[PDB]
């Protein structure tokens, strides 16, 4: 299921909604979630999950191809925590 | 925190779509994704991330409070690998 296959399936179900509308709708939602995490705010969708931001301390990186030490700044990293309903339905092994 | 309420309102002032379908699309958005994950399908969202599914085995654990060693039962979780595009836009973020 890709970004495109995600719009096709949703458009197939919703017939009373233009296919073109569902296309831009999905693209705008993703861009909205990407902009929110960019500002510093976290996302929290009940039943789905939540997108937080974990801090990374600056350390002298390395090059796993040559072996040269590269400087690294702080920088944050997007993290996703599966929701209650998401974990249960996905987990096929009790 | 970004909620389905704010997402729906955005689609109303960006696409000019009624809050009704704007709220129905946000729901079916996460719903369809959850239907793919539970069915055992990878969700690759370009310019965002990739919801993976890894089957973890039963590994040793315990009671953080007391310390009673209890084996964590094996189960299939749902990880999320953020794309390089997203990371480059969150690298210079700030908790606000």
């Amino acid at each position: 299921m890709t970004k495109s296959e995600l719009i096709e399936r949703l458009a197939t179900q919703q017939s009373h909604i233009p296919a073109k509308t569902v296309e831009d709708a999905v693209k705008e939602m993703l861009e909205h979630m990407a902009s929110t995490l960019a500002q510093g705010e976290r996302i929290e969708i009940r039943g789905f999950g939540s997108f937080s931001l974990h801090y990374r301390a600056p350390r002298t990186g390395r090059n796993p191809k040559t072996g040269d030490k590269v400087e690294l700044e702080g920088k944050y990293v997007p993290h996703f925590k599966p929701g209650k309903e998401l974990r249960d339905r996905a987990n096929i092994y009790g | 925190a970004l909620t389905k309420a704010e997402m729906s309102e955005y689609l109303f002032d960006k696409l000019g779509l009624s809050k009704r379908d704007a709220k129905e699309l946000v729901e079916l958005f996460f719903e369809e994704i959850r239907r793919a994950l539970e069915n055992g399908e990878q969700v690759k969202l370009s310019g965002f991330g990739n919801f993976d599914l890894r089957d973890k085995n039963q590994r040793p654990g315990r009671n953080p409070k007391t310390g009673e060693d209890i084996p964590i039962t094996a189960r299939r979780v749902v990880t999320f690998r953020p794309g390089q595009k997203l990371k480059s836009r969150v690298e210079n973020a700030s908790p606000k």
